[PDB]
RNA sequence: UAAGGGCAGACGGUGGAUGCCUAGGCUCUCGGAGGCGAAGAAGGACGUGAUAAGCUGCGAAAAGCUGCGGGAAUCGGCACAUACGAAUUGAUCCGCAGAUAUCCGAAUGGGGCAACCCGUCAGGCCCCUGACACAUGAAUUUUCAUGAGCGAACGCGGGGAACUGAAACAUCUCAUUACCCGUAGGAGAAGAAAACAAGUGAUUCCCUCAGUAGUGGCGAGCGAACGGGGAU
RNA sequence: ACCGUGAGGGAAAGGUGAAAAGAACCUCGAACAGAGGAGUGCAAUAGACCCUGAACCCGUCUGCCUACAAGCGGUAGGAGCGCCAGGUGUGACUGCGUGCCUUUUGCAUAAUGAACCUACGAGUUACUGUUUGUGGCAAGGUUAAUUGUU
RNA sequence: UGUAGGUAUAAGUAACGAUAAAGGGGGCGAGAACCCCCCUCGCCGAAAGACCAAGGAUUCCUGAUCAACGCUAAUCGGAUCAGGGUUAGUCGGGGCCUAAGGAUAAGCCGAAUGGCGAUCCGAUGGAAGAACCGGUUAAUAUUCCGGUACUGAUA
RNA sequence: AACCGCGAUCUCGGUGAAAUUGUAGUAUCGGUGAAGAUGCCGAUUACCCGCAACGGGACGAAAAGACCCCGUGAACCUUU
């Protein structure tokens, strides 16, 4: 299961909304774009034509304790806007 | 370690400003030794309006120790033991009257 | 019981003072002080005059100052003060807790910089 | 004017990172006194 | 170019004495019935010397 | 006249002293145990929760999975939380035994700027994947066991200062110390007379002998053994 | 944490309350910025930096003094005024008076040293000698290591 | 010229960091010399404009907040909190090759730890197969969309 | 030497350090004195409190004098 989860913002939906046969997921970051291509035809039962992909490293945040403050981070993932075969949804 | 009450047992108080005062267990906190006696320890909160807010009266804890099980011949406030009177079975009974308490 | 009796007693005390007060102001208790000593004594409104048309930064805090205090007064009489019949009886500026910071000096030295704070007080009696 | 730091990567792994450490003897060492003082950084390649 | 001594509280006090706030020069509206400053523009109803001047 | 100032008292401010308190230290006693690691260590990286994880725990089976024994009403770790669930058909929790256990690291398929890059051969899927194997040295006969690395003190061995003292300093001292390096075990080393002595009878340790015999720019200093009493 | 290229160096920081019952609501204000109430509580001058709450340092009020006065700031006299029944605050005016430590033949010294307060800070212990105060035995005195019973 | 913490004095004093410069009208707001829009003025212009790399590491965009930070105030910010944002067969890098140098093999040297020693590693150099015109976001574009192509494997 | 312009300077609003510091109600002259006195003696002068301006004194601040001597102190350099 590299597949997290599905990415809802602005711009997926501004692209959903264009193009209607693209959609983004949010995956673990070693897992490359045949994999990804693989999981999601798993996952959906769609025939998949092209795979994207862009690597994010996590947030740095700053915990706020009683006392003081501690430096955290967040998780790194993938990105993945896949595209499926015109005619598909999800 | 077991403790000698536990929710759905009927108590009494014996010391504090409810001294003398029965009530039936409600939650125990076992962490801290304290337990809930329905109607005993009132105190009023004062909640801002959230999910109208106002006065809410509700039931403050109180240690286990100032709590006692009640014997039920006289209603005493009795000491309780263990013994493996039900088919062997470790049960609880008081000792002002060696009835077991179920 | 003792504490409670003591805590009664100032509780009693409390109910004829007619006071507010201004707690952690973040600006120099030496520059507020001016203003302090300024309005001493004034009759309310002519004080309020004052402080609205003063030139210090300090009066336009004092002003809000002021104006609580007056209506603490008239909560604790149950009327409203006529015109001329308050004055300040009472004002003081305290130094409260500092913030301290560091600004560079020349060939690597460090210097101290003090943010200082001030507390109000202010009562209002009636001219008697 | 120029200062004496004047950074570069490679250069900061080559000089002090953890392979270079572990390539001699008295590299070791070090690693095994601050090991012994239970520093949270042990090289240069833990800072990131 | 360097104090020999500290100054005493009371030395510090003495100098601080002509140190005072300015009191605001203030007339009376006689119509109005406010505050304002002498020469100038009554800000609350806008009027100087009778007649308006800051229309609202 | 007090613009201001001085002294005292009362009441405040600031600051955090003092008093009281605490399982956080310090020093020991008794009994065990004295290692972990190629079946992959110590120490790390990256993940893992209903809600971001800072610690804790765990490892793609990821605040966790299985069995046996104990036990009986709450439980779902902590940094002042709600939700939602589990649980008398016996949860959670405790003892013993198991399963899983990513990447780096002696790191061992080849490299490398630790936590990454690139491969070969046998299979299985299907350009890409998951699961095997693929280092080197020593006994050994290519089958086999063993070793490498880390780590408190104590042991043995190989090298080995100087400041200092001698009121300077070179013999001497500091000292076969500090430090560097190699290598064991639960202890190690030593041990059964080609011995001491002027009769005793292998080693080791304690009390004496004794600051004695000696030694020494006979200076500063250093300093036994025999014998006797014990532990064994 | 911070500092250093690195080896390495290396802090500060505990306490509401028995129980969060951790202050619904009202008033001033743009706002809790803050406060005054109400309420909880034995206690809120226990209100989140919260037990107690000292000094240096900073204010307000009350009493007395002070604008013809000149040196370590006190000390010994001594009117008047002012408070609570012989005590207490202040003090017109008068006499005397060159801080302290250290170092020196000798320091007001223009020799040294300190901004102030609170806290911290410097003849200790072991062994072996020797002298002495007090003791036990006494021509004798005393055990060391160690061993038994508890 | 002792140490830690706190608080004074000098003192509301020095200073607020290039003498390129500002004026007015509207907006929002409790609050405006400084924030937003417009007009006028001034400064740079082989730069004080536009790009690549090193280095930095979320500072980028949006909504809330003005406690602390900003040498003034602030409704503003490279500030606090939350959400969002970086898309490649053709761009750059790496996968390939070697230089200085480094680690080693066979061997040599040496109380120990170790020191030398030709294949491997190692760019700052060599080889790299391969387009584009137009649109498009608050924030990416030779990377997304539409047209025109090219290049390498494989059946 | 005179005049001129801007920046600093001066006044007001906002922010706000430092070196230094035994306590100070800290005058002048002569004398005295560890031998050059705000602080001692005798006189003289002087109503209380600021601001601008200048540098004679406070043997002004800073840095446990580098010159000189001393220590059976140290380092480095030379040599029959
Ligand atoms: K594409
Ligand atoms: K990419
Ligand atoms: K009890
Ligand atoms: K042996
Ligand atoms: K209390
Ligand atoms: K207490
Ligand atoms: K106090
Ligand atoms: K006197
Ligand atoms: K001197
Ligand atoms: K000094
Ligand atoms: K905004
Ligand atoms: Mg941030
Ligand atoms: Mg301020
Ligand atoms: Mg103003
Ligand atoms: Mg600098
Ligand atoms: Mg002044
Ligand atoms: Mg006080
Ligand atoms: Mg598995
Ligand atoms: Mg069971
Ligand atoms: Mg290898
Ligand atoms: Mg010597
Ligand atoms: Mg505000
Ligand atoms: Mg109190
Ligand atoms: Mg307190
Ligand atoms: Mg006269
Ligand atoms: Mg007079
Ligand atoms: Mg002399
Ligand atoms: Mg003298
Ligand atoms: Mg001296
Ligand atoms: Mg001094
Ligand atoms: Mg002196
Ligand atoms: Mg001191
Ligand atoms: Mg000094
Ligand atoms: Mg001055
Ligand atoms: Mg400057
Ligand atoms: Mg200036
Ligand atoms: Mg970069
Ligand atoms: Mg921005
Ligand atoms: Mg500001
Ligand atoms: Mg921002
Ligand atoms: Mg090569
Ligand atoms: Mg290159
Ligand atoms: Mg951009
Ligand atoms: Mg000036
Ligand atoms: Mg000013
Ligand atoms: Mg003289
Ligand atoms: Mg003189
Ligand atoms: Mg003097
Ligand atoms: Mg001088
Ligand atoms: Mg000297
Ligand atoms: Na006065
Ligand atoms: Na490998
Ligand atoms: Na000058
Ligand atoms: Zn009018």
């Amino acid at each position: 299961g590299i597949i997290i989860k599905p990415i809802i913002s602005e711009k997926m939906t501004a692209v959903t909304e264009k193009m209607s046969e693209r959609y983004g997921f949010r995956v673990s970051p070693n897992a490359n774009k045949i994999e990804i291509k693989k999981a999601v035809e798993a996952m959906y039962n769609v025939k998949v034509e092209d795979v994207n992909t862009m690597r994010y490293d996590g947030k740095r945040k700053n915990r706020y304790t009683k006392s003081g403050l501690i430096r955290g981070k967040e998780a790194s993932f993938k990105k993945a806007i896949v595209t499926l075969k015109k005619g598909e949804t999800i | 370690s077991k403790l000698h009450i536990k929710k759905g047992d009927t108590v009494m108080v014996i010391s504090g400003e409810d001294k003398g005062h029965s009530g039936r267990v409600l939650e125990v906190l076992v962490k801290e030794q304290r337990a809930i006696v329905e109607g005993l320890n009132m105190i009023k909160k004062h909640a801002k309006p959230s999910a109208q807010g106002g006065i809410i009266s509700k039931e403050a804890p109180i240690h286990i120790s100032n709590l006692n099980v009640v014997d039920p011949k006289t209603g005493k406030a009795t000491r309780i033991g263990r013994r493996l009177n039900e088919n062997g079975k470790l049960v609880r009974y008081a000792k002002k009257s060696g009835e077991e308490i179920k | 019981a003792r504490k409670h009796n003591s805590a009664e007693a100032r509780k009693e005390a409390l109910k004829q003072m007619y006071f507010a007060k201004l707690r952690n102001v973040p600006t120099s208790p030496r520059k507020m002080r001016l203003v302090a000593d300024m309005i001493r004594g004034m009759e309310v409104n002519r004080a309020l005059g004052v402080l609205k048309f003063s030139n210090k930064e300090a009066s336009a805090r004092v002003e809000k100052l002021l104006r609580s205090a007056v209506a603490n007064w008239e909560e604790k009489n149950e009327r409203k003060a006529e015109e001329g019949e308050l004055f300040v009886s009472r004002i003081c500026v305290d130094g409260a807790s500092t913030l301290k910071r560091l600004r560079p000096a020349p060939q690597g030295r460090g210097y101290r910089i003090r943010k200082r704070s001030n507390h109000v007080t202010i009562y209002v009696d009636t001219l008697n | 004017m120029k200062r004496t730091y004047q950074p570069s990567n490679r250069k900061r792994l080559n000089k002090h990172g953890f392979r270079s450490r572990m390539a001699t003897a008295n590299g070791r060492r070090v690693l095994a006194a601050r090991r012994a003082k239970g520093r949270a950084k042990l090289t240069v390649s833990d800072e990131f | 170019a360097h104090p020999k001594r500290r100054q005493s509280k009371t030395r510090t006090a003495k100098r601080r004495t002509h140190d005072k706030a300015v009191m605001p020069t203030l007339a009376k509206c006689p119509n109005c019935g406010a505050w304002h400053i002498y020469h100038t523009v009554c800000g609350d109803c806008g009027y100087y010397r009778g007649k308006l001047a800051i229309e609202k």
